[PDB]
């Protein structure tokens, strides 16, 4: 697509290493401090099954997809403003499409 | 036969615009050498060398402090609780090649103000002036302070430094920011879970979370929650002492009041034993490399 697919094994440290400590990929997942992303590619934003998000996430209401992820995971709080997920931004490209591609095979 | 008198004399025909550019060549290495420490990043080590080279000043006879940029000296350099900061220092080796003219002092005091700034903390007023001076006027290891201790010694410690309750309480919220590392210090994991964005996380998590005191590999006790963050015993004081523990609720409670006071007193840190004659100009407010398109 406009974003190309990379690494599924690059992006599964990076994952592991940047976006972990607040969430899980699994069926069932333990909810954090983020919520569980399994199912993430396909569903709007705010949309729980349980967590408590802000509004701002929540009135946003983008479906996500491989694309406006891409632009999120680059600057969280100037995509969604107000948000609460605490993360500086993978601003390399190469980055954002190796976990892209690990996201979308873990989150299935 | 009279005291220390540390005068700030601005490096010759530099000015704002000047120490923009190396704000910017910092703050960009920050952005490109990403993969340090699993991916934490050089942030929280640059503040922490701004703390320590800032932390060994003496009030009482106005030795140590930012000034004279010693830690480059073996003695400061080589200080058992210096330990991990020379990765610190290899970071701001080749941005001091490219700007020969900034002494040293006022590099590493930069490179903390930048890295809060770039992890979007609080604007950090910064002012230069400072001037390397030789290598007698170096401190003597012991002048930081100790993990294993209580409020106490944290309040007689930051005496030392001229900070009040209020202050100690602020700058310890830096503590939201990366690790402990075990081969460094003794003690081992994070404070929270944003490590290398500035939040008051420090404080939410001091009396939010379960705390059980444990040993870890170093034969060391610390105080560990079941989500895997881990507190030292002087984090944990914070809310032990009655006095500091209202102080630890205000900023759990306003993260901006947080982001006020922190200003104030790491400013007040980095500038603590420099005399600013009335000509030296106004301190300067650089801008992150959001704010210019980046
Ligand atoms: C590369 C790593 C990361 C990825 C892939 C990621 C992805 C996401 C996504 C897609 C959402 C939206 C969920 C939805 O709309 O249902 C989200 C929300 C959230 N994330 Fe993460 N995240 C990462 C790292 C972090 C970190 C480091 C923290 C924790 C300190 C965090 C905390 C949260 C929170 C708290 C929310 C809810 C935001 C709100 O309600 O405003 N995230 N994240
Ligand atoms: C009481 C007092 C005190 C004490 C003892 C301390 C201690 C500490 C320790 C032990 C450590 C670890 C090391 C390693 O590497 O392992 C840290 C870190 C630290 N720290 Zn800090 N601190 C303090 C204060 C402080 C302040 C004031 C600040 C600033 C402002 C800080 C900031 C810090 C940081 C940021 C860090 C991280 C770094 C890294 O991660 O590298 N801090 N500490």
């Amino acid at each position: 697509t406009e974003f190309k697919a990379g690494s599924a094994k690059k992006g599964a440290t990076l994952f592991k290493t940047r976006c972990l400590q607040c969430h899980t990929v699994e069926k069932g997942g333990p909810h954090k401090v983020g919520p569980n992303l399994h199912g993430i590619f396909g569903r709007h934003s705010g949309q729980a099954e349980g967590y408590s998000y802000t509004d701002a996430n929540i009135k946003k209401n983008v479906l996500w997809d491989e694309n406006n992820m891409s632009e999120y995971l680059t600057n969280p709080k100037k995509y969604i403003p107000g948000t609460k997920m605490a993360f500086g931004g993978l601003k390399k490209e190469k980055d954002r499409n190796d976990l892209i591609t690990y996201l979308k095979k873990a989150s299935e | 036969t009279t005291p220390l008198v540390h005068v700030a004399s601005v490096e010759k025909g530099r000015s704002y615009e000047d120490f923009q550019k190396v704000y910017n060549a910092i703050a960009l290495k920050l952005r490109e050498d990403d993969e340090y420490d699993n991916y934490i990043g050089y942030g929280p080590v640059l503040v922490r060398l701004a703390w320590h080279i800032s932390g060994t000043w003496d009030k009482h006879d106005n030795t140590g402090g930012s000034y004279g940029g010693t830690y480059r000296f073996k003695k400061e350099f080589n200080d058992p609780s210096n330990a991990g900061l020379q990765n610190g220092f290899k970071f701001l080796e080749p941005i001091h090649k490219e700007f020969p003219w900034i002494s040293s002092g006022d590099l590493f005091s930069l490179g903390g103000v930048t890295a809060v700034q770039e992890m979007q903390g609080p604007k950090i007023p910064w002012r230069c002036g400072r001037v390397d001076t030789p290598e007698d006027t170096t401190p003597d290891n012991g002048r930081l302070p100790d993990a294993d201790k209580d409020a106490g010694y944290v309040r007689t410690f930051f005496q030392r430094l001229n900070m009040n309750d209020r202050e100690v309480v602020a700058l310890m919220g830096a503590h939201a920011l990366g690790k402990t590392h075990l081969k460094n210090s003794g003690y081992e994991g994070p404070w929270g879970a944003a490590n290398n964005v500035f939040t008051n996380e420090f404080y939410l998590n001091l009396l939010n979370e379960d705390w059980k005191l444990e040993k870890n590999d170093a034969n060391n006790e610390q105080w560990d929650s079941k989500s895997g963050y881990m507190m030292l015993p002087t984090d944990y004081s914070l809310i032990q002492d009655p006095k500091y523990l209202s102080i630890v609720k205000e900023y759990a409670n306003d993260q901006d009041k947080f982001f006020k006071d922190f200003s104030k007193a790491f400013e007040k840190l980095l500038e603590n034993g420099i005399t600013f004659p009335k000509d030296a100009p106004s301190p300067f407010i650089f801008k992150t490399l959001e704010e210019q398109g980046l």
